[PDB]
RNA sequence: AGCCAGGAUGUUGGCUUAGAAGCAGCCAUCAUUUAAAGAAAGCGUAAUAGCUCACUGGUCGAGUCGGCCUGCGCGGAAGAU
């Protein structure tokens, strides 16, 4: 990629591409088609998984017919479904209560290595530590 | 800019490259972006790993500060921006060709390939440094020139 | 006009100028800011 | 100082709310790519959006900034034969 036009990243539903309240028309209305988002998005989404937030950016200029593109999951929410307590803090960040695993935080970042500058695979992990310690999440490391 | 014990580090590394370097080109990143340097990063990774370093230094006392020792022609490659692509163990193997290709993708510019000082010339995109190891193109005609 | 005994810059855009021997606050961004000594 | 650029990721931080996406509030005020980019200073919105600003990179090529002491001046300063 060398040039981007615009993007509205929102956490939308992999199971079925048709939410009324969450986004509905707000997903794309400025040249975007809500009819092209249930005929192609679910085309590639049966090939990995459905159910969790899958952000999507849409390529609409003025020709009415875009080229949907994928995205990658969030890393701060990766410690909610894969690490421990979902929320992360529970209380205001004054007292450390959270925790993480030691074998994890190494493979749970290799999935999202397609958006990490740190060349080395482990230099990608070192960044996770900051992500994982957002509130001070104390690894029994 | 801390005082002087910081910039001199830049001059040290740059002089180490220019003197202990090889054939290299320029890359004029007037409006550098994320992905242009990322492709340059992969390209440098191909050359034996990380020695095709490319830092954003067009600055006289910073990049032009190592010219006097080696590459004593960088005053004219001292202007608005020259992200000199200094080399290291090896040769020209594909540095110029790869630049010549990646700049022609509209990647920002290379100031019309201002060029480094391997030769006694200034700007000449050459393709005469791709092949430096091949020793098998000479064993292709041995089993077809015996019968006749 | 804020025509005030005390006048001052309010924001970054506010400029102090004297013209005809009088202080004025003149603001590029905010018509409100634009003042006067009296 | 202006003049060209950027002003980015987790993120829209979470609630309580009606909605809250920097900007209603309360509160944490952290971390990342690092040239740098405030969980945000203004504007802006239905709320996003959007627009700036902060800091930082480019041109340019001498000075430049705000405190102290004191001299002299300005305003504050409107009455009736």
């Amino acid at each position: 990629a060398k040039k981007v036009q615009a993007y509205v990243k929102l956490q939308v539903a992999a199971g079925m591409a048709n939410p009324s309240p969450p986004v509905g028309p707000a997903l794309g209305q400025q040249g975007v088609n809500i009819m092209e988002f249930c005929k192609a998005f679910n085309a590639k989404t049966d090939s990995i998984e459905k159910g969790l937030p899958i952000p999507v950016v849409i390529t609409v200029y003025a020709d009415r017919s875009f080229t949907f593109v994928t995205k990658t999951p969030p890393a701060a929410v990766l410690l909610k479904k894969a690490a421990g307590i979902k929320s992360g803090s529970g209380k205001p960040n004054k007292d450390k209560v959270g925790k993480i695993s030691r074998a994890q935080l190494q493979e749970i970042a290799q999935t999202k290595a397609a958006d990490m500058t740190g060349a080395d695979i482990e230099a990608m992990t070192r960044s996770i530590e900051g992500t994982a310690r957002s509130m001070g999440l104390v690894v029994e490391d | 800019m801390a005082l002087n014990l910081q910039d001199k580090q830049a001059i040290v590394a740059e002089v180490s490259e220019v003197a202990k370097g090889a054939l290299s080109a320029v890359v004029a990143d007037s409006r550098g972006v994320t992905v242009d340097k990322m492709t340059e990063l992969r390209k440098a990774g191909r050359e034996a790993g990380v020695y095709m370093r490319v830092v954003r230094n067009t600055l006289l006392r910073r990049a032009v500060e190592g010219t006097p020792f080696e590459c004593l022609k960088d005053a004219f490659v001292g202007p608005t921006l020259i992200a000199y692509s200094m080399e290291h163990p090896g040769a020209a193997a594909r540095l110029f060709k790869e630049f010549a290709k990646a700049n022609a993708k509209f990647e920002v510019k290379a100031a019309a390939f201002e060029g480094e000082l391997i030769p006694a010339s200034q700007i000449d995109r050459l393709a005469t440094l791709p092949t430096y190891e091949e020793a098998i193109a000479r064993l292709m005609a041995t089993m077809k020139e015996a019968s006749a | 006009m804020k025509v005030r005994a005390s006048v001052k810059k309010l924001c970054r855009n506010c400029k102090i100028v004297k013209r005809d021997g009088v202080i004025r606050v003149i603001c590029s961004a905010e018509p409100k800011h634009k003042q006067r000594q009296g």
